[PDB]
């Protein structure tokens, strides 16, 4: 009956129906031709359900790359915005890279920017990295840890194995089953 | 160093030379301008304000970029014996 | 309809257990599933009374009525695998309350919690719960530190670990706190800038001495 | 260092207004006798440097009184710049 | 039917019944179209909603990003600018992965900016992080602040285990029954 | 029907009932479509009703910003007018972040300005913080006050935890009960 | 039926079959023509896919290549400019001759890139290669290990074998029987 979402897109709308099912309520997908999805749900599950929009954030926002900021349609370009688009191509192809691998469902890397240390007589600092993985149940994750670290290190040009974090988890519990319908 | 006095002149050279032939096409619409006189006091006020906008933020910072630093004098010496 | 046919398609992951005060208790397993049960009460189609309990929640909601009506009270946890006969764990070597004495707190304890129909009272050693903290954290090879005292004990593990020592380490704690709980025991995982992992030495004249445990430490730069 | 490109605009600014005034009185007068030359079919060519020449120098008639108020106050303050 | 807010739009009103949900008073969302969302509530809940608003500031402002007021758009871009930038779309891409850990709802991390010595012959400063988090109950929540610390060191060029602070809370307790209706 | 204010605003409005229904006097909005809103009281309330006007200076005006004065649409900008867009920035970022902390109704954060540290060869000052927050009732605000300044203390270079101020209050009392009309 | 995406394109479509007959559910590819493709599920079997769909992170994104952050078409191309597009064909050109080894069925390889060589004298760095695979399964894959290490290292300038790092896997168990209609 009641809307509480309109305009969305296409990718935007199918994270609201994955949220609210895992907290046994229902909803319903409608397509509005050009002007987006619109979700709505029943009569006694709207006073929970903006509940679970305040802490979720929704709608989710449309995820930012480096490469935005910087864009190549300048006719200018500095030396401190060609590294950059420079650093944001390899930090997208290594966790595509990375899901290409033995279990892994998501993944997200994060490699240290350096602009400055060019201009000036100042040598280059050491690079860091850090990674995010969730991985399958029923695997060790203790022994997973060192693949990580040793296909991560020597694809840069020193690093060593304390510059390099990865933090690991296993993922969550499976919601398979229909919420059902609320009758009055 | 051509390469590098090139693309710093860049950006005034290009709106003085617009606007000359800008000025020749009005004379190609009212003949006995003669713009040629008219070019030469309007275009030294015009050829220093483009080149304030970007004096500040643009001009210093390559005075320290192109300073010569001692890691690149390997490339130009060696010892003969 | 009855309520264990308003919830999910399996009947597996829930249990219905009949109150004594003419309600329905509710026995799920984890929080998630709690708010899955928690909102076919809240949306209101049931036309009788029931609640929804939990092993994580109604451990710590009957320890306030015990921090009130029996206070210096030495006790670990309450475990809830037969929801019907509970085991309350009760230490033995730092209490004085008499066989009269524990079987009126049986029943104060009966009437808090009006689905069970008797808690079983059993005593445990407190050495048998420090063997084991021990062993567990040797058998991964932990630099860490013991500081005992009277009434209870508390291990530190500070220096800069890796990410290796910090999921075997985080994987052992919740572990171990499932059965004993975080009353007599506590650990003090911390992260600080040291290579050392937590030792420190004073260095005079003869060779190394062994300094006590204490908060401050050396910054290390290496 | 913020202080070098701040003498320098001020300097850089003083010549826009300084030649501003002068510049376009030879400029407007340089279009609207070159419209007359259009309209009255006139074709000498060095016409327009005679009303440019006595209309430049009263300018700078009427001016000199301050045009060089802004650089007394210009060339003291930065010597402040230069020692303290 | 009296109106206290008209002409909202959809991130605004999807907060406002939300908050005064857990105020126990009802409210009925009216959509406009073009103009946009409004929010009328009953009479006599009417005296505690205009108190109810004077607190909380409603409507929200949009959030506010440091790359707003350096818009890549313009003919010419300072330094100070190019590194405003760079760091000011790193903070939003650090929140974006922060949220795919196990427990965290929401997250908000600040950078420390420097500006003065890339300039000059003075050498570069320490770099200082801060990170704020929202969990999920039922954690224990003193064993989670060690991860994020590990994970937080190298993502950047030189940082210390002392220069990061977590502050961390456990979220509110659920609201899922209905306000009621006001009978007279 | 005496009116005492119109062609207000939609913010401006909201503000003046929750003034007036402090002082037991019930006030009416009136929409007038384009030429805004518009506030009316009875007659023997009209006396009493301009005392409060004077005394909280209402209408309140809008709230001003540092970065309203100077705008990025500037065709040229001094590196004088970068830095004061710089921290103007940081403290509107900053204000949101405090917000979803456990507690909070509103803050407000500024910031010291020491921009001229660079006209000479010395080194720049440290900087100096002072934040404001209003609490829920209820809550034991001894020990919130040393959480807030461990957060603010590495957002920045160096500070120090005798450069920060933070003057906390709880809120006041509710007003939930209607005013009541009078009778003549 | 309840509609679960719509708009891919033909290689986007081809990956969702393949995730979603892992789990039991079967889907039909409806064409559209112009509009791409559209894939609908059942209506018991949709709330299992939308579970599935944000764990596994779909639709694919397109992969990226370093060469399309610096395009061809440009006026002048700066050194920084090239070597950049030059180590980015050398890396595609050798996961496809990775291929035409016996017993392989995909791979990905990695170099380090230099930067901090195009403006400053110094001397370039060792070159650090990573590189990923997936074996036919029953391979005695110990033995694997000597030949692409020997492969790898002379097809650059001068490497050694601590520098190169193989992480490779078998691939997963086979499906080869359809999940079966849901009747209900």
């Amino acid at each position: 009956d009641k809307d509480l979402l309109k305009g969305l897109d296409q990718e935007q709308a199918n994270e609201v129906i994955a949220v609210l099912q895992m907290h046994n309520i229902e909803a319903n997908k409608i397509d509005s031709g050009k002007l987006g999805y619109s979700i709505t749900v029943a009569e006694p599950d709207f006073t929970a359900a903006v509940y679970w929009i305040k802490t979720y954030q929704l709608p989710p926002r449309p995820r930012v790359e480096i490469a935005q900021m910087f864009p190549a349609d300048s006719l200018v370009s500095s030396p401190r915005a060609e590294k950059a688009r420079l650093y944001s191509a390899i930090e997208q192809r290594l966790e595509q890279s990375l899901q290409t691998m033995e279990g892994v469902l998501s993944a997200r890397v994060h490699i240290s920017y350096d602009i400055d240390a060019g201009e000036n007589g100042r040598p280059p600092k050491p690079v860091h990295l850090s990674a995010l993985a969730v991985y399958e149940r029923g695997s060790p994750l203790a022994h997973q840890i060192s693949d990580i670290k040793r296909f991560l290190k020597n694809s840069f040009a020193d690093v060593d194995y304390d510059n390099i974090s990865v933090v690991l988890s296993e993922r969550s519990d499976a919601q398979l089953q229909a919420p059902g319908t609320p009758v009055k | 160093v051509a390469q590098n006095a090139l693309v710093l002149a860049s950006p005034v050279v290009l709106v003085l030379l617009l606007s000359e032939v800008f000025l020749g096409l009005l004379s190609r619409f009212a003949p006995q301008m003669n713009a040629f006189a008219i070019s030469l006091t309007v275009k030294s006020g015009i050829a220093v304000l483009i080149m304030l906008l970007y004096f500040s933020p643009v001009l210093p910072d390559n005075v320290l970029r192109l300073s010569f630093q001692a890691t690149g004098l390997s490339s130009w010496f060696y010892e003969r014996g | 309809a009855e309520l264990d046919s308003l919830l999910g398609q399996e009947k597996e992951r829930f249990q219905v257990l009949p109150g004594r005060d003419k309600m329905l208790y509710v026995a799920a397993q984890n929080e998630r599933d709690t708010l899955w049960a928690r909102q076919v009460l809240a949306r209101g189609d049931y036309d009788k009374n029931a609640r929804v309990i939990n092993e994580n929640e109604e451990n710590k909601r009957i320890s306030i009525w015990l921090d009130t009506y029996y206070p210096q009270l030495a006790y670990y946890r309450i475990h809830f695998d037969e929801p019907r006969k509970p085991v309350f764990w009760l230490s033995r070597q730092r209490n004085t309350m008499s066989k009269k004495e524990l079987e009126v707190l049986s029943q104060k304890l009966r009437a808090l919690m009006p689905y069970a129909d008797s808690v079983n009272i059993t005593l445990m050693d407190d050495v048998t719960a420090a063997g084991q903290a021990e062993a567990g954290l040797k058998q991964q090879a932990l630099p860490y530190s013991r500081r005992n005292h009277k009434g209870g004990v508390t291990f530190v593990i500070q220096g800069a670990l890796d990410d290796v020592e910090i999921l075997r380490a985080r994987q052992f704690v919740d572990s171990y706190y499932r059965t004993w709980g975080g009353r007599y025991v506590q650990f003090a995982i911390e992260l600080k800038d040291d290579w050392l992992k937590g030792r420190s030495f004073q260095y005079g004249a003869e060779g190394y001495i062994k300094m006590s445990p204490g908060h401050w430490y050396f910054p290390s730069p290496l | 260092m913020d202080d070098l490109v701040f003498a320098g605009n001020k300097a850089l600014y003083l010549v826009l207004i300084l030649s501003g005034w002068p510049t376009i009185v030879a400029t407007i007068i340089g279009l609207l006798v070159g419209l007359f030359q259009t309209v009255t079919q006139l074709q000498e060519q060095t016409l327009p440097f005679g009303i440019k020449l006595l209309g430049v120098c009263l300018c700078l008639f009427l001016l000199s009184g301050w045009y060089g108020e802004v650089l007394l106050s210009y060339g003291r303050q930065v010597i402040f710049l230069a020692l303290a």
